[PDB]
């Protein structure tokens, strides 16, 4: 639902790159160039950022249980 | 039936070996005397197999014939293959 | 969905059915596994008469 | 089909008189498989006297006790002398070949098609090979086995 | 001679080992031997 | 349900020996070292160091089961030598090699950060 | 749940007693996927093992007498062959002739019948794989294979 | 019959990775060093969580697992701290553990990013790597107005054999014989394969001529750090840990030999 | 001495049927002193052999210069004088077949000894006078050296 | 060669003569056999019922063995002949073609309890009640139902203690 912390394969930290990745994408980067800007050179970490679906943004459309 | 002429095989069948070993292992487990010497064996199955190899199991196999008669073979009288 | 932890099951003298005093059916009922007709036939072919009697008489409903 | 077959044959069993009988004690086979042998121990082999011609059968199975030098190559000196001199031994070997020829005709009426593949208990060629390797048989030297010992 | 005698003994022992054992449920065994291959051969 | 704790690969159970030496009776001057709670990391280096000893005739190791957490190292030496002595010397040589490698890596790091 | 039933199963239904089936007088279990592809690759003629590799493999023989066999190649560098190690795996002194699946049918007629160019024509003698590439035909569930002859 | 005399040559040293070469060592030593980089170099990581309040959309174990994988600077503290197995204290103490606290509440209308910057420690030396004084902070959870996350974590000493969260590496590139001279690989079509970065071959040549007398030497390493330890600290700690494994093994060996 | 056969061979062909294995090559060679054909499987990866080469082949029952049997076990820590020191390529195998042109009545004029060096096969065929040292299921060594 | 005419030449070799053979789509074995220039010795059929009606019980035994072998081996498989022989003897040991069905298996004198195990449980037990049939408990099904040791394998004999050998 949320960006993983580490790459499943190598263990590189990708948790701090989702927001930067999105900011680069709205900056008219291609996904490949964006992944290059964040330093994801192994295709495992590129897999992590490139195949992520941010479902938490949809789960935050529901009001919480307590106000 | 004449015990002087027993028509059944002189070999112990695989089923006879199985049941004789199981029976004797249960007897050993129920504190029956052992017929062979023992180094350190405490498993009744191992003791029963040692007794069978030594030909010292005190059991008689009563093999029934289709006609109704039977033949009594001592476990020491049969040929143990396996 | 098929995780092993939802499938692993074992029994040793658990509950029994009311009508025939045999082990229950299912993991959820802590039931026993069925020793069916084909298993009976296999053990008949094996010649294992005491094991067959244990499974079909002594481990089910003496 | 499996269940039907099982329920039809379930109680057929080999009895201690070696007959195969059902629960009613009726006789289904006087010996299991017509030969009283279990199916685990048998294996595929070849009948060597089924397919060959009469000339080839003669040449391969008729012990030739007239060729002195061939016997000298196959057998040791005392065996060669006994085989060439004795006539009782020669008659024994002749009847051995006649018995094999009768066996040949029996096989020819058993297997009307020339199929020598048979399923039999003991793999005799493999046992012969085992004996050759266990005793370090030299195939190039004359043997110390008397053919009369083989027949007997 | 030694090899032939050993061969004779080996043939005798293996033949006596190939003999069917009284108590073999050859009928159930044959039903299984004929029904197991039936599960592979084609329906059509 | 059946998951062993992850520390069981590294930690010795109470009353369990780190290493056990058993004489191999098949051939002379051979021993089996059953080392508990180790894996290929030490087995491979110990084996390969033992192979550098000309007085070692056999040096091998195995992890008998990956789910279990022991290794067995079989060492056979020449009659004038001992498998226990060979194993000891192999460990000593590995320790000296690693000490030298560590000191040289420290020197290389110092050179790289300095210039 | 009893010593009698335990003895029954141990003497009748144990898996080693179940290797050869009475249905078709052949093995019912044989060597299977990875072990079969790998034994085919292993018994090829150009498989040469080094001393450390050979010791690694001998660690996994339960029925090993502890004697390293003399390598098939002594110089310029000691090398064992895959057949030389499978010979250690093969039990007893069994004798077996088979043919690899790629055995050409016109090779047993011409020359080179007993020295096969393709390393087909499996020959095991005295429990040593004298020659040939092992495969389904030699280690599978067919009749007359090494596993059958071993049993 | 004696040890190798390995040499070292570091070809790149940054804060993110160390690229070096070990020569004149055995392949088993090189691979055990490589394995220790991953599995026996201790670091500090969160291994105990107590959720006092979690109104977020991720359940408690999700947050706990996520906190465990945040790297914590472990450089000089990991050698000093003890394993809780070895500590003579109760469940916790400052000698075997580091306390973290996290307390965030989304009161504003925009989504609140609970990141690793919100993990407040009692020890200034052991902090989240991203929080160390660029790269953004690791995201623990996004919160909506009215959602709240309050927890108390404890970080422990461990290595990658127990859990990958105690693995300090973000990839260990290991290579040897870049030109296939030992023929430990057999390319069906050697021309089809790209050249290693460490290759020394002219472009017409696909692989080096076969070396019958060759042995694996000159192993190339690129140890990338997840952040907890410096890459050179990972390598030094790996060598020290492997040496102490061997020393303990030799101690137990001596006890077994003398007891016989 | 322990030498069953010795001669100088000349590589007349390499892999007539084509390369079957990558690291192994079959040489069809003929000598000059005895007129014996040779088929030999060699690991060309470690001991490359080119067409037209000329080598000395020595089938021996033992490696020790003095008559002394071998145990068939690998003993690298052996300091005795071994004749493998005088050769480049050495293999160790066993004779698994001896054919001939013998008849039911005549002995063999030509023999054909087959040896297997752990799967690398050799056939040495020629006059039966030069192959009396060969006996089936007997261990031998190759002892082969290249010469100019 | 399975349909060719295999003869033995005067030299003693097996020779496969390539001859014309006819395959019909129906069966009148009774009539076709009695036709001029038709071989009344090798002409056969795959309809085992007609073989039984025309040639008899041993002829249908052999033919049924042949047809089952053809069904089993057509896919290259192989089954030990003793299993086919036992199945074929079961279907022909009572002088008629005993189908492996309720109409052949529950029509023999196997005992009501063995029959109820297979099929027609209620009809079989009701017939046995109406006729006072007695099951001698000889088969394995009957003993299995009563929880007794089946006379099968390990149950086909008895064990006795040897008093003279316990010494
Ligand atoms: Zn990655
Ligand atoms: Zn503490």
């Amino acid at each position: 639902m949320i960006i993983p912390v580490r790459c499943f394969t190598c263990g590189k930290i990708v948790g701090n790159k989702w927001e930067a990745y999105l900011g680069l994408l709205q900056a008219e980067y291609t996904e490949g160039d964006a992944l290059d800007a964040l330093g994801l050179k192994r295709y495992c970490c590129r897999r992590m950022l490139l195949a992520h679906v941010d479902l938490i943004e949809k789960l935050l459309n529901y009001a919480p249980l307590e106000k | 039936q004449a015990n002087q002429k027993r028509i059944t095989t002189p070999y112990m069948t695989k089923y006879e070996r199985a049941r004789v070993l199981g029976t004797r292992a249960l007897q050993i487990a129920m504190c029956a005397p052992v017929m062979v010497e023992l180094e350190g064996e405490t498993d009744p199955l191992l003791i029963a197999m040692k007794e069978l190899k030594a030909r010292k199991i005190p059991i008689i196999i009563r093999r029934y014939l289709p006609d109704g008669s039977y033949e009594d073979w001592g476990v020491d009288e049969l040929i143990i293959s396996d | 969905k098929h995780m092993v932890d939802d499938k692993i099951h074992s029994r040793a003298r658990g509950p029994i059915q009311i009508l025939n005093r045999q082990p229950m059916e299912g993991r959820s009922r802590d039931g026993g596994l069925r020793f069916g007709e084909m298993e009976r036939d296999c053990q008949i072919a094996h010649g294992a008469a005491q094991f067959l009697r244990e499974r079909l008489f002594e481990a089910s409903d003496p | 089909i499996q269940r039907r077959l099982i329920k039809s044959m379930e109680s057929v069993m080999v009895k201690y008189d070696a007959t195969v009988r059902n629960s009613i004690n009726q006789v289904v086979q006087l010996r299991y498989g017509e030969d009283g042998l279990a199916g685990e121990s048998v294996e595929f082999q070849n009948l060597a006297t089924l397919k060959p011609s009469n000339k080839a059968f003669e040449k391969k199975f008729r012990f030739d006790y007239t060729n002195e030098r061939a016997l000298r190559r196959t057998l040791q000196e005392d065996l060669v002398k006994d085989v060439l001199s004795n006539a009782h031994i020669q008659n024994e070997l002749e009847r051995e070949f006649e018995r094999m020829r009768e066996d040949r005709e029996v096989l020819r009426v058993i297997f009307p098609t020339g199929d020598s593949k048979v399923v039999l208990p003991c793999n005799l060629l493999r046992m012969i090979w085992n004996a050759q390797k266990i005793f370090h048989i030299n195939p190039r030297l004359p043997s110390d086995l008397h053919p009369i010992k083989v027949v007997e | 001679g030694e090899a032939f005698d050993w061969l004779l003994g080996e043939i005798e022992s293996k033949f006596n080992q190939a003999i069917a054992h009284p108590g073999e449920m050859v009928g159930a065994l044959a039903a299984q031997s004929l029904g197991e291959p039936a599960t592979q051969m084609t329906l059509n | 349900m059946n998951a062993p704790p992850a520390f069981e690969s590294f930690l010795l159970f109470e009353g369990e020996k780190k290493i056990t030496i058993n004489k191999d009776t098949k051939v002379p001057n051979a021993c089996l070292f059953t080392i508990n709670k180790e894996d290929h990391t030490l087995g491979n280096i110990i084996k390969s160091q033992l192979l550098k000893d000309p007085q070692v005739l056999f040096a091998g190791y195995k992890v008998p089961h990956p789910l279990e957490h022991k290794i067995i190292i079989r060492v056979q030496t020449t009659p004038d030598y001992s498998p226990q002595e060979a194993f000891t010397n192999a460990i000593t040589d590995l320790i000296s090699e690693l000490s030298l490698l560590e000191e040289r890596f420290r020197v290389a790091i110092k050179d790289k950060q300095e210039g | 749940q009893s010593l009698e039933t335990r003895a029954e199963i141990q003497e009748l239904a144990m898996v080693p007693r179940m290797i050869v089936t009475p249905q078709s007088n052949r093995p019912v279990m044989g060597i299977v996927q990875d072990t079969l592809t790998a034994v085919r690759k292993f018994t090829k003629r150009d498989v040469f093992l080094e001393r450390g590799e050979v010791m690694n493999l001998l660690m996994f023989l339960s029925t090993w007498d502890g004697k390293v066999p003399q390598p098939a190649i002594l110089k310029p560098r000691p090398l064992w062959t895959g057949k030389q190690i499978f010979s250690l795996i093969i039990p007893g002194h069994i004798n077996c002739i088979r043919t690899h699946s790629t055995h050409p049918d016109d090779e047993d007629s011409g020359p080179y019948k007993h020295i096969s160019p393709g390393d087909t024509k499996v020959v095991v003698e005295n429990g040593e794989l004298i020659m040939g590439i092992l495969c389904k035909k030699s280690l599978g569930t067919s009749a007359g294979s090494l596993v059958h002859i071993s049993y | 019959p004696y040890a190798n005399q390995p040499t070292v040559r570091i070809t790149e040293l940054t804060d993110e990775n160390v690229k070096f070469i070990i020569e004149n060592t055995d392949l088993a030593v090189a691979n055990s060093i490589r394995r220790v980089f991953i599995a026996e170099v201790p670091i500090i990581a969160i291994d105990w969580v107590q959720i006092d309040a979690n109104s977020s959309v991720l359940h408690d174990e999700f947050i706990a697992h996520r906190l465990g994988l945040i790297p914590l600077t472990s450089d000089d503290i990991v050698d000093k701290l003890q394993y809780s197995r070895d500590c003579t204290c109760e469940e916790f103490c400052p000698e075997c553990s580091v306390e973290f606290t996290l307390d965030v509440r989304c009161n504003e209308d925009q989504t609140r990013h609970v990141t690793s910057r919100d993990l407040i420690s009692n020890s200034p030396r052991v902090i989240p790597v991203t929080s160390r004084n660029e790269q953004d902070d690791i995201l623990i959870v996004k919160l909506r107005k009215g959602q709240e996350l309050r927890l108390r974590a404890y970080a422990k000493k461990g290595f990658g054999k127990e859990h990958a969260k105690w693995n300090p590496t973000a990839g260990v590139a290991f290579e040897y014989d870049p030109d296939n001279a030992l023929r430990h690989t057999v390319y069906p079509k050697p021309e089809e394969w790209p050249k290693s970065e460490y290759s020394e071959l002219d472009e017409d040549e696909s692989q080096a001529p076969y070396d019958p007398n060759g042995k694996p030497e000159r192993f190339y390493y690129n140890v990338e750090s997840c952040g907890s330890l410096r890459p050179e600290t990972i390598v030094l700690s790996a060598l020290s840990g492997l040496k102490k494994k061997l020393s303990d093994l030799q101690t137990q060996l001596s006890h077994e030999i003398q007891s016989d | 001495a322990g030498i069953l056969f010795e001669d100088i061979f000349d590589v007349k062909d390499i892999d007539p049927e084509g390369k079957k294995f990558d690291r192994v090559s079959r040489l069809h060679c003929e000598s000059e002193s005895f007129k014996m054909d040779l088929i030999l499987d060699v690991n060309i990866q470690i001991y490359p052999v080119d067409l037209g080469d000329k080598f000395r082949l020595v089938i021996a029952s033992t490696l020790y210069e003095d008559g002394t049997l071998d145990d068939g076990e690998y003993n690298p820590t052996d300091d005795r004088p071994s004749r493998a020191d005088q050769f480049e390529y050495v293999m160790y195998g066993k004779v698994y077949r001896i054919e001939g042109d013998e008849t039911s009545t005549e002995a063999a004029t030509r023999l054909s000894a087959y040896v297997s060096y752990g799967g690398l096969l050799m056939r040495l065929q020629g006059d039966a006078n030069n192959l009396h040292g060969f006996e089936v299921d007997s261990r031998v060594y190759l002892l082969m050296k290249k010469l100019a | 060669d399975n349909k060719k005419k295999i003869i033995i030449t005067e030299d003693g070799e097996f020779k496969a003569l390539q001859e014309w053979i006819l395959e019909t789509d129906g069966v009148s074995l009774m009539r076709v056999l009695s036709e001029k220039d038709v071989d009344p010795v090798r002409t056969t059929s795959n309809d085992i019922v007609e073989i039984f009606t025309v040639l008899g019980i041993e002829a249908v035994r052999k033919a049924l063995e042949r047809e089952l072998y053809h069904v089993i081996s057509f896919d290259g498989s192989y089954v030990n002949y003793r299993h086919l022989a036992l199945l074929c003897d079961t279907m022909t040991c009572r002088g008629h073609l005993m189908a492996i069905t309720r109409h052949g298996v529950n029509r023999q004198d196997t005992g009501p309890l063995m029959k109820c195990s297979f099929e027609e449980t209620v009809d079989v037990l009701m017939e046995a009640a109406a006729h006072g049939e007695s099951d001698p408990m000889k088969g394995v099904s009957e003993n299995i139902m009563l929880g007794q040791l089946a006379p099968a394998g390990t149950g086909c004999f008895d064990l006795l203690l040897d008093a003279e050998k316990c010494k």
